[PDB]
């Protein structure tokens, strides 16, 4: 006993000294601990056991054990992971299944305490400390009378508590022992340190994947909330990793309408009771989507599913929907509120063991669906790290109900849009009534409403019935249209289209020519100036540029065609004011059309009205002279902004001094033909003369139309003054009124001269429209010396 | 010369016929007495 | 004796408690590994322990720590540590530890990323190590084929004999080990190579701690990344400057760079006609430089800079200059043409891409290390470089930071259906407002045809403006308007067929103006005159629904008010809008019915999920009644405009017929409550109490207005009939030839014979009871069932014959 | 009995909303003749 001191004997065999052997020996099993955990395959829960089986065996002690600790529901817990660790025992009979597991909350047991004051503590007698717990031990029918343990703490987080009980050969764990233990629980924390960190980068790997295939599936398309949330879905289902879930969506219509609401007011029906979502709407689950991973890999879609759906059948989804919290539940059957399918929920053998429902959230914090995610795929509850992945889902999930919100309007704003077009197109088309106006077809031809009469005798029936072309100089520059009447003007422009030869050349129907003639009149407004009568002058002007000013021969039939047609809709639907105004207003028109808005808006007008097959005056020729002709339109409409013509009047000025050199006019026709570019700048120019012609006109309509778009001009300025608060420029003043003449000379001096210069020198057959801009131009000198004595 | 560079990686999130149930999920569709069921058909009254 | 260890091992836990504590502190020195007792191998074995344990620090010391360690158990000199990296696929490894010497001090050990030393795998022994992960023990490295001599040439020290074992977890090498150059003695050995490996073991486990920290660093940044550039991108709808700015912004924290900037594309494909003018003509040179893979010209638009390493400014430089110094560089410009994910360390040493060697914006800063990437469409289309500057760390661009960015730049290019959308959206809206103002302007009445029936130049001599007061103006108009009962507008027997359209829209002018609710609620008179006619224009020409049909339900309402004596129940203003909305529950109507708007899925039946035609009569009059020129409902007060505006949905909501079937029979309860009644006051009370009773009331007065043709006279009912079995069978044949379904036997014509009875199935099969409950109600509404009744004897005859003609 | 605790919905770590704090977005959202011509044609409205 206590006769011999104490030494360290030297044994001289099989040691050099005892406590030598004892650090040699200990080195090694540490070394060999460590190892443990580089060997690939296996699990931090084999090297924990091999440490607890040191622990047990180096301090007399029993039963070694070790609490793993999770998170649920915000709150902290412990499970026995480890259980009973004694030397030379297997690992296999030590281990704890999650079915197997004894679960405490923090505040009771010492391994609670333990847990929450991340401290060592030792108790010597079980009976003197309130936190101790007697569950297990009547559990196990086990005594405890002494304990000591350690948490496992890593980045101010506790991962497990590793406890000693019942010292074999002692009442006491002495404070050496606890140094023993706090080395060796160090080891271990460091393998559960490890263990922890894979943990979470798969943690974080998991929910960066989920987060990039919800981001592809929902920019994939634009599409409703159930396509895009069962794509979500199942494409994230492997990341997920559950057993099965699903996702319900309740029904969004937070009013009744008014004849549903009569009965209610009236006392008929009694009021509805029952659940409420937080917004006040009834809980009402419209569409289950079931996601099964079981077995078989199924899924299906439940519409208006019934109160007997296993999802619906106990009362978690309708919890979330009332409510909006996390519900984290593990052995839900055994819990009393909810009444879970204690047996199997189907015909095959699948149980609820452990529920995870969330509910998802609008932009108004309201609940849009519920999903509800069961038992994981390893047997262990829902960690606050699937809490953090279903959450993340779920947020994503609601911040793309935008994308689906968005989708909604974009389908009611097409199907408005497309409504409100049919309309206008109905109110501006011709009536029966007007076409019949024109093309008497009743009262010559003997024949009913119905047509069924030759194309060729409508033809020939038409044309006796039209203005003739020689007689109201239809031929000339000279033409005015003050004499004549709008239906007049009509029956004038089908008889210039007729004069072209292309109704026979191209078969166009009559009916459909007079109708377009009727509707493109219509679309005109009633403007000062602007209206239908400046487009037939204009049409006027283009076709006898073609026929008297001998450019027909730079420019095939359905060019002349094309010309004569974007001529006469060159300035369809005009309001009155120029693009100035409307990018100063912010019109509609200009948040769409950025440069050149008005030509714009009248190209966009005009090929809507051919697109209707009723308007369609190109319908019986060729694809690929549609396609001609639609480029062509586009050149001409785009041509008639004055600041294009001024960007290309350099251009159709080198066209026509190259031209003017060739002593013979086929060499020129030639030179010009063969380049499509050049017909084109020719085209411009072309449409910018017949836009500016009303300057070439005799004095007296040159003067009339001068004071309509000066009185055109005066009332956009008065508006812009009314509604714009700025100052009009001297052109658009009315206060300048008398200074109309001055303005006038100047705008023969810098835009209108150019033209109608370039093209007398260009081609002879024009010089009268020339001259006569230089008569007007003295007759507004006339008026403006004048002013000056006056002044 | 540039060095040599790396090309933009696309296959892996490049991946409805491949999604299943998507047939039933579209559009969604949800009174009178018994004789009136088939007379107000007939006058094309629904 | 008699007791072996048994005391010692109960003593055990004072020894192991003190060798612990007089063991971690002190530091051992021991040569050569083999002439060392296990005791203080053991001992060494305990440092090394401890020094794994790090509870915090840097993994660099730890591995230093066993590197010196190596050095004097294997009697080497200068160990070295080469840490692998990644950078556009291809694998390096870099010089860490340098020199590692017994009793030698870290600092002067460890490399900065300044004077640090690049090997591609290819190049040194270190390389070949790396590659096939497989130890390696060379003697005489300069009779190797793999042996490098560069860092030889660089450092001035020769070697001889080496040692080196790659570090690999999970199938990745992160480091290689050196110990070199063997004293008095060559060759090394293979204890020496066990040692070797059993204490790397030691660094593979501090190399496998730090790796699974970064690891779930940087993938804890990348998940974070895609939290916020969703949330921020999901905010709203916006194009692509804002959202990319917002997106990369908010974002900032978790990029470890100190600058980063990103380049926008033009992306205008094509260019107009006339800007290609002078190109085909020839009189410009056609454009030569830089072009992206779609062909497009390489121009930024606009870039927007985030400054971080200083004091943080976001610059947004619109259209800049080539002197832009991210584009002083070929950088962006050669990811725009080539779409490449490029890495480039230490910049300024490339001679391809002249970048900047000194300070860039006069305060200090040097561009180092660059990352530059490419944003893509769905159609594979550059329309973006971002460039990330040099790494915080100071370390250059791994495979790891090229993982986050391209997931970053991504996400931005899958972020763009949101600014298509975007686009669309703005397009759009602004050609429904375009139409609808086009669409307003073609309908409204013009000047002229106001004229026509407010003839105030004729009778003030003024003809120019509008300047006189109301009261001449209603003094003007009441002359001109029929007198009602000389046209028998109170009378139920009226018939519109022989008054023309513009009488029509007098005496609804006039029928306004006998409930006395223009002067009362002071509607102007041009006001009401211009929507009569705009209400008139609104109506189509078909044969059924036109104009007359809603004057006709509307002149039935102000006799059911009037000469029914059911305005005892409705205010002056409930009774306006009633009206208001009687003339207009038809407004528009196509010619069809509902179950053709759902079949053919027409544009109305996909806006509006049930009662199509209804709703968009209602949202019809409601445009109509926005316009200021068209508003009657101009001088009331919000609450009183709300009122009309609710009536006005119930009202023309309630013409249809599935409504009314499914709501009789509150109807039926509420005459059977008012039929008791002892005293006539005692019922206007008990319907004017509850405000859903005078709902439902208004509601059955729309069905009995809208169906009043079966109670006008036989010669007026025989037309009303044809027009719509008319427009019936043209409903059947568009059915026929458009749908290609067979049409129900109203709508068929070969059924043109059967018209006559199905009227009959019509008369007492819906019109019948809501007319005797109208009768039973008020007995002045007596006649219209009396004429429904006879009306019903007439197809009864007809009926007959048919089943005559049939018979034989 | 009484329903289990359940965790309320995280949403302070997003709350935030949409605006121009974000420095730089005030000049982000939106983005040819001859000297004689720059008056004269601004005069006439034309451009
Ligand atoms: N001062 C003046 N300007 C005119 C005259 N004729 C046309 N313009 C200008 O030329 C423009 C032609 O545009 P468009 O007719 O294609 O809409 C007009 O809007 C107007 O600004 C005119 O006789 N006098
Ligand atoms: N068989 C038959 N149906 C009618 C008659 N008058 C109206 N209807 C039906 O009642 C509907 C009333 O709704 P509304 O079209 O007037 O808004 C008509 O569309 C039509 O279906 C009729 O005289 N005979
Ligand atoms: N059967 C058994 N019970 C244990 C073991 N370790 C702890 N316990 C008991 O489980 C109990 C859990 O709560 P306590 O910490 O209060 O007390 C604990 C011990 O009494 C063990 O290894 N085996
Ligand atoms: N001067 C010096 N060279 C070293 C050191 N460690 C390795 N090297 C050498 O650097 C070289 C890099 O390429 P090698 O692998 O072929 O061979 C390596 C060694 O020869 C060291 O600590 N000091
Ligand atoms: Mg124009
Ligand atoms: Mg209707
Ligand atoms: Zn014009
Ligand atoms: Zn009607």
């Amino acid at each position: 006993l206590g006769e011999i001191f104490k030494n360290s004997q030297v044994p001289v065999q099989s040691s050099m000294s005892f406590s030598e052997l004892t650090q040699v020996e200990e080195s090694a099993l540490c070394l060999e601990l460590l190892w443990t955990v580089q060997e690939e395959g296996g699990t931090p829960e084999q090297g924990v056991h091999r440490a607890l089986q040191r622990l047990a065996h180096l301090l007399q002690a029993d039963r070694c054990s070790m609490f793993l600790c999770r998170s649920r529901n915000g709150i902290p817990e412990v499970a026995s992971r480890l259980l009973d660790v004694t030397p030379t025992s297997k690992f296999e009979d030590n281990l704890v299944g999650p079915d197997k597991e004894v679960v405490f909350p923090l505040d009771i047991g010492i391994v609670g305490w333990a847990a929450h004051t991340k401290k060592t503590h030792n108790v010597p007698d079980v009976k003197k400390n309130s936190h101790f717990s007697d569950f297990m031990d009547k559990q196990t029918g086990y005594v405890t009378k002494n304990l000591l343990a350690t948490p496992i703490v890593v980045g101010k987080e506790v991962l497990a508590v590793i406890m000693a009980v019942n010292k074999v050969n002692a009442s006491e764990f002495s404070k050496q022992d606890e140094e023993v233990f706090s080395k060796y629980l160090n080891f271990v924390s460091i393998i559960l340190r490890l263990h922890h960190t894979s943990y979470m980068y798969n943690i974080e790997s998991r929910r960066s994947q989920i987060l990039m295939w919800s981001a592809n599936k929902v920019f994939e398309e634009l599409t409703d909330v159930e396509r895009q949330f069962h794509k979500a879905l199942y494409t994230v289902r492997s990341y997920l990793n559950c057993e099965r879930y699903s996702i319900g969506l309740l029904d969004m219509t937070k009013e009744k309408e008014f004849y549903d609401e009569w009965p209610i007011k009236l006392g008929e029906v009694e009021p509805y009771k029952g659940p409420k979502t937080p917004d006040g709407r009834e809980v009402n689950f419209y569409k289950i989507i079931d996601y099964i991973l079981h077995g078989k890999e199924e899924i299906k879609v439940i519409p208006t599913p019934p109160a007997d759906h296993w999802t619906l059948i106990s009362g978690l989804p309708t919890y979330v929907a009332e409510n909006g919290f996390i519900c984290n539940m593990m052995n839900a059957p055994a819990d009393e509120y909810f009444t879970f399918q204690k047996g199997p929920v189907d015909e095959t053998g699948w149980v609820i063991k452990n529920v995870l429902s969330l509910p998802i959230v609008n932009k108004k914090e309201d609940i849009v669906g519920v999903a509800t995610f069961y038992n994981r795929k390893d047997g262990k509850p829902f960690d606050e790290h699937d809490e953090y992945i279903t959450e993340t889902l779920t947020q994503f999930l609601g911040w793309s109900l935008l994308n689906t919100d968005t989708y909604d309007k974009m389908n009611k704003l097409e199907n408005r849009k497309d409504i409100a077009q049919e309309m206008l197109m109905n109110q501006t088309k011709a009536t029966p009534e007007e076409i019949k106006s024109i093309l008497k077809f009743q009262e010559k031809l003997n024949v009913d409403v119905i047509d069924d009469c030759e194309e060729k005798q409508l033809v020939a029936i038409l044309k006796e019935d039209l203005p003739d072309p020689r007689s109201a100089e239809l031929y000339e520059f000279r033409f005015s249209d003050f004499p004549l009447t709008e239906h007049g003007l009509i029956k004038c422009g089908i008889r210039l289209f007729f004069e072209i030869n292309v109704v026979e050349k191209f078969k166009v129907p009559v009916e459909v020519l007079t109708r377009w003639m009727y509707t493109v009149r219509k679309g005109y407004r009633a403007v000062t100036y602007h209206n239908w009568r400046h487009g037939f002058n204009v049409g006027q002007t283009m076709f006898t540029l073609l026929m008297t000013g001998r450019l027909k021969k730079y420019y095939t039939d359905l060019e002349a065609f094309a010309m004569l047609a974007a001529a006469f809709c060159h300035d369809i639907d005009h309001r009155g004011t120029n693009n100035l105004y409307q990018m100063k207003s912010t019109s509609p028109l200009a948040r769409l059309h950025g440069s050149s808005i008005l030509e714009r808006h009248h190209l966009e007008y005009s090929k809507t009205l051919l697109q209707d097959e009723s308007l369609n005056i190109f319908q019986n020729l060729n694809k690929r002279q549609f396609e001609t002709v639609i480029h062509l339109f586009e050149v001409a409409i785009i041509a008639t902004d004055l600041a294009l013509y001024f960007k290309k009047r350099t251009m159709f000025q080198k066209i026509v001094d190259a031209c003017e050199q060739m002593q013979t006019e086929e060499e020129a026709i030639k030179y010009v033909t063969v380049d499509p570019t050049k017909k084109e700048i020719i085209m411009a120019m072309m449409m910018t003369a017949c836009d500016l012609s009303a300057i070439t006109k005799p004095w007296e309509v040159q003067s009339q139309v001068a004071l309509m778009v000066a009185n055109e001009f005066w009332e956009q300025g008065d508006l812009e003054r009314t509604v714009l608060q700025q100052q009009p420029i001297p052109m658009m003043d009315r206060n300048k009124r008398d200074e109309l003449p001055k303005l006038q000379v100047g705008f023969i001096d810098f835009v209108c001269t150019f033209v109608y210069k370039e093209f007398s020198r260009f081609h002879k057959e024009i010089t009268p429209m020339l001259s006569g801009l230089q008569n007007n131009r003295v007759e507004w000198k006339s008026l403006a010396d004048e002013y000056d004595a006056k002044m | 010369g540039p060095p040599k560079f790396k090309q933009r990686q696309t296959r892996q999130f490049k991946s409805g016929d491949d999604i299943p149930g998507m047939e039933g999920l579209g559009t969604d569709i949800t009174a009178f007495n018994h004789l009136e069921l088939h007379e107000l058909a007939q006058y094309g009254i629904i």
